[PDB]
RNA sequence: AGGUGAAAUUCUUGGAUUUAUUGAAGACUAACUACUGCGAAAGCAUUUGCCAAGGACGUUUUCAUUAAUCAAGAACGAAAGUUAGGGGAUCGAAGAUGAUCAGAUACCGUCGUAGUCUUAACCAUAAACUAUGCCGACUAGGGAUCGGGUGGUGUUUUUUUAAUGACCCACUCGGCACCUUACGAGAAAUCAAAGUCUUUGGGUUCUGGGGGGAGUAUGGUCGCAAGGCUGAAACUUAAAGGAAUU
RNA sequence: GAGGUAAAAUUC
């Protein structure tokens, strides 16, 4: 049963705080409070800790990541870059 | 009405290919719509070849040729005497005039 | 006249008309 | 108001010994005084000259060699190979209508630390007793021909020095080796060594420059 | 017996640049433009003003000692009309007759794989 | 100023807006192996010796 | 007070048997239990600290030092990085690209950890209420709130006073002024809304 | 020096324009490029690698008709535009100036934002045109070409004859097309399809009923906005419009 | 196989 039409999670704030501000907060609270996949155990048991801390519910692993997501788009081109440069050192 | 067959260009079932720019008036035009003139020339004129053979220090020398491919739009190929309006029956002649 | 600048004439006619309508509601 | 031509001094150009006819020409450099002397003003000056003069023959009038100045001794400078570039009128005579243009490039280091990038242009040949005019490639042989070219270009380079690579481009030995491994794939024509430029020189080894002049 | 240089005749529209340089290209001697000879600002690309500009360059090379030259015709190039002007053929004929020695005529027009969108607008320049 | 003579060997025709300029290929008397087309004004026959003020000048088409 | 999380990277003392525990700045992609290598001959992996003289050009690094020995000065906030844009074999210099866009050359003996710093996208969320601005700034200093200097008395700010809310003089005060005059736009080379580009540096 | 039909504005021993040595920045992919290829369309031209997808052909393989066309609805959808970052070299809606001109808010010259680029979302209209729904069958000859395949008393590359590849000839499918014709069709221009249609029925979807007022009003819905979709009436006119000839 | 080229000109 979908109760609210379009506000979803940012409907807690009510009428205030503008419209275009709460739309951007909605974009960074769905990704913030999401249950992510773990790279180590494989289970979807990743819970956000503090701003940048991404703990896992099982096996007790903690991965440092972005402020509102696990792997941002800025670090997605960093890891792909080190993958390219490491192949040129070993060959 | 429809006075032609492809009506502007040489596109047969593509929709859109490439826009190019004219050389006379900088008009954007599709590549198959702009007519082409491979205006091949010698690097010197016919009157400057006599004085260049006397000023050359070389016994024999091959004359260079300046090759260039330059396009024209429809509006600046008719004002310049490049193409001309033809009769209704002679539109279909696609052979180059000799 | 040209059918595009009659279209934009009626286009700015819409924005001017519904603005007067929106300030009387 | 004074004419600067009395201040300038003539310095001749002496090419290395990978070919004949060393004498290229002369330059104009100011006199060896203070305030940025003439020895520091000749730290690198390329000379874009065709190799048709140093060879004598006129079948190589489309190949220009860059000559960078490195060492000056006794009113006489010494130079080294800097790059090879074709003339502009030759490439425009190469490219025709109704044929397929194939270009390939590779980055390869020599025996010593010379980082140079060589270019290779090659066209499609219209075979004898052929009815059709264009003879285009299949556009998958082009991936296969340039795999053969990039293997041969990394065989002459990375197997010899620069002086063994400089004295090999004039007899077009590379251009024959490309033809000898492509005729089983497609009939080609006009295989060339279009460009080569040096990206980095390693050191100040004098013994490699003086061995090219004596 | 002959000392050499390069001339680098830049034959654009509404001007003609002729300045003979050395084989290294750093040093330039005897720069004479087409606009120096005519007080009109219209005949700067004329064949007349290009021949007076070319003979002024070769009259100074006799004072220096430059007897031979490797001329280089050059249009504007790039995103421009890429065609040599009327004063390019006039510059080749003038300094050749005047006493210099011509060797290896060639062309150095800058022609790219095209980019940096050509000036004039989409729909074109018009009058 | 120097003087330079030229003999008419071939005539091309009238070229101009109003039709008063004739394209004439003259041959020099001091050089019997070199010719330059010039634009003249008045009535020109063949084998006429003209007086040129400028020796080297290539004639174009007037429009 | 920091947008970036810390890291209890523990080391061993090579000269006496003990466990010296140090505090780094956690990069994005590191985890608890990762073998963090620290040295010149270490490999090029995410999370390790290396000198800039043993890395190639284009390595996205962070926590880079100005001079070798100050234990980490530049590029320390959350989600920031520098780019080595060139090396110099002579007199061991290394040219880097600072996050402001200032291309400045430093020594090759300075150190830097590989990868971007964890905590990116922190200022991309609208910090909506003033209560979230309260609990943010109460852990830093007493700089919140900020009263406008026009609205206060002439004794309280050089802009205040008058029967209206206006500054009165130019807000661009030169660098060579003394304290008490430096308000508003201190030594501005340009003012107004940016309707240009980033042409220089 | 820049520039135009001709000019001026602008830049110039502060040594410009030009010449060489480089370096940085983004953008784009010239010539090759073709009555030529691919994709449902919009569209897609540098190299190589990775990740999947598709047509055509070949098949003495399989399932057994599972199909055809499509309200409502969904995916994609040039350019311009909108929101938030990065980029911001050129070009450059606004705008400022220089001329032309009776006037010139223009055409031309110069400078220059927004924009052009990209990521993450929106919008979703184009002369989005082949102005021509899709599926199936039949009706006419000819020369080319692309992709696959099959036959040669074939040619060339050859190390010892080969096998391939390229090419030629013959044939056959699936293409983008073209040329000559009119038995046919159309008001005609023209059309292998717009043909097989008063000797007017193969299956099927959408739209139109004189020109205006109207793609307007109102209502509903979608969108951040600009807007998109759905969509009249009063009233007014007898002509509007198509092709072709002089 | 290459062969010149842009002023202004409004209404009944
Ligand atoms: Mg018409
Ligand atoms: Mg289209
Ligand atoms: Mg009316
Ligand atoms: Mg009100
Ligand atoms: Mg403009
Ligand atoms: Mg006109
Ligand atoms: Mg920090
Ligand atoms: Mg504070
Ligand atoms: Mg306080
Ligand atoms: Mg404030
Ligand atoms: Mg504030
Ligand atoms: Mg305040
Ligand atoms: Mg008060
Ligand atoms: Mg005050
Ligand atoms: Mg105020
Ligand atoms: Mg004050
Ligand atoms: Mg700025
Ligand atoms: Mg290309
Ligand atoms: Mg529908
Ligand atoms: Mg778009
Ligand atoms: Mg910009
Ligand atoms: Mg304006
Ligand atoms: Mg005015
Ligand atoms: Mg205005
Ligand atoms: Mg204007
Ligand atoms: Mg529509
Ligand atoms: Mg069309
Ligand atoms: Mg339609
Ligand atoms: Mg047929
Ligand atoms: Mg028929
Ligand atoms: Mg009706
Ligand atoms: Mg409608
Ligand atoms: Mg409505
Ligand atoms: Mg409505
Ligand atoms: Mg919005
Ligand atoms: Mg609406
Ligand atoms: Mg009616
Ligand atoms: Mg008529
Ligand atoms: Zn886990
Ligand atoms: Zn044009």
């Amino acid at each position: 049963a979908k109760r609210t039409k379009k506000v979803g999670i940012t409907g807690k704030y009510g009428v205030r705080y503008g419209s275009s501000l709460r739309r951007q907060v909605k974009k960074l609270e769905i990704q913030q409070h999401a249950r992510y996949d773990c790279s180590f155990c494989g289970k979807k048991t990743v819970k956000r800790g503090a701003a940048g801390i991404w703990t896992c519910s099982c096996c007790k692993k903690t991965v440092a990541g972005g402020a509102y997501t696990v792997s941002t788009a800025a670090a997605a081109t960093v890891r792909s870059t080190i993958r390219r440069l490491r192949e040129m050192v070993e060959a | 009405p429809k006075k032609r067959a492809s009506n502007g260009r040489n596109k047969k079932g593509r929709g859109h290919v490439k826009p190019v720019r004219c050389v006379n008036c900088s008009k954007s035009i599709p590549k198959d719509k702009a007519i082409k003139r491979m205006a091949i020339r010698n690097i010197v004129e016919a009157a400057a070849v006599r004085d260049l053979s006397e000023a050359s220090v070389y016994p024999e020398y091959a004359l260079p040729k300046t090759y260039n491919k330059l396009h024209y739009c429809v509006s600046c190929a008719i004002h310049a005497r490049i193409v001309r309006v033809r009769s209704r029956e002679d539109r279909k002649n696609r052979a180059p005039p000799q | 006249m040209r059918a595009k600048w009659r279209k934009k004439r009626t286009r700015r006619l819409k924005r001017k008309r519904r603005k007067v309508r929106a300030r009387s509601k | 108001v004074v004419d600067p031509f009395t201040r300038k001094e003539w310095f001749d150009i002496k090419a290395p010994s990978t070919f004949e006819n060393r004498n290229v020409g002369k330059t104009l450099v100011n006199k060896s005084t203070g305030l940025k002397s003439a020895s520091d003003a000749l730290k690198g000056r390329v000379v874009e000259v065709c190799l048709a003069d140093l060879q004598g023959s006129e079948d190589h009038s489309f190949r220009k060699i860059k000559l960078r100045v490195d060492e000056v001794q006794g009113k006489n400078l010494l130079t080294n190979f800097h790059g090879m570039d074709f003339t502009t009128d030759k490439l425009r005579s190469m490219v025709r209508k109704w044929q397929t243009l194939i270009e390939a490039n590779v980055t390869v280091k020599t025996s010593d630390d010379y980082v140079l990038r060589i270019f290779a242009i090659a066209f499609t040949r219209k075979q004898a007793n052929q009815v059709k005019r264009h003879s285009y490639a299949q556009s998958s042989h082009i991936r296969a021909i340039r795999k053969v070219i990039s293997e041969i270009l990394t065989k002459e380079v990375q197997g010899s020095t620069l002086a063994q690579l400089t004295s090999k481009l004039i007899p077009e030995v590379i251009n024959k080796e490309i033809e000898n491994a492509t005729k089983d794939i497609f009939p080609l024509q006009n295989i060339h060594v279009r460009k080569v430029k040096l990206l980095k020189q390693p050191k100040f080894d004098v013994g490699a420059l003086m061995a090219l002049h004596g | 017996s002959q000392v050499f240089g390069v001339a680098r005749i830049y034959a654009s529209f509404n001007d003609t640049f002729v300045h003979v340089t050395d084989l290294s290209g750093k040093e330039t001697i005897a720069r004479v433009t087409g606009g120096m000879k005519v007080k009109a600002d219209r005949d700067e690309s004329s064949p007349y003003a290009a021949m007076l500009a070319a003979q002024d360059v070769a009259a100074k090379c006799k004072e220096v000692g430059i007897t031979a030259v490797h001329v280089k015709i050059r249009a504007t190039g790039g995103t421009r009309t890429k065609t040599p002007g009327p004063g390019g053929q006039a510059a080749l004929r003038a300094l050749a007759r005047s006493g210099l020695r011509i060797g290896r005529i060639e062309d150095v027009t800058p022609v790219p794989s095209d980019s940096t969108r050509k000036k004039g607008g989409r729909r074109g320049r018009r009058l | 100023t120097p003087v330079t003579l030229a003999k008419v060997i071939k005539v091309l025709g009238r070229t101009g807006s109003r039709g008063g300029v004739t394209q004439v290929r003259v041959e020099f008397l001091e050089d019997t192996s070199r010719t330059i087309v010039r634009n003249v004004k008045g009535p020109v026959r063949e084998n006429d010796i003209l007086v040129l003020m400028e020796s080297e000048r290539e004639a174009r088409r007037l429009r | 007070g920091r947008g970036a999380p810390l890291a209890k990277v523990v080391f061993r003392d090579p000269y006496k048997y003990r466990l010296r525990e140090e505090i780094f700045i956690a990069n994005e992609g590191v985890h608890t239990g990762q073998f963090i290598y620290a040295g010149k001959k270490a490999s090029l992996n995410v999370g390790n600290v290396l000198p800039l003289g043993s890395v190639p050009e284009g390595t996205i690094v962070s926590n880079v030092e100005e001079k070798p020995g100050d234990r980490g000065a530049l590029a320390r906030a959350s989600g920031n990085y520098v780019i080595i844009i060139g090396h110099n074999p002579d007199e061991n210099k290394t040219r880097v690209r600072l996050p402001s866009g200032a291309k400045k050359v430093i020594s090759s003996d300075a150190r830097g950890v590989i990868g971007v710093i964890a905590g990116g996208g922190r200022v991309d969320k609208p910090l909506l209420k003033a209560g979230r601005a309260f609990h943010k700034y109460r852990l830093k200093r007493n700089s919140w709130p900020k009263t406008r200097g026009v609205a206060m008395n002439p004794v309280d700010h050089p802009h205040g006073g008058g029967n209206h809310q206006h500054i009165g003089k130019a807000s661009t005060i030169s660098r060579g002024a003394v304290s008490g005059q430096k308000a508003g736009l201190i030594a501005a080379r340009r003012t107004g809304l940016l309707r240009g580009s980033q042409k220089t540096q």
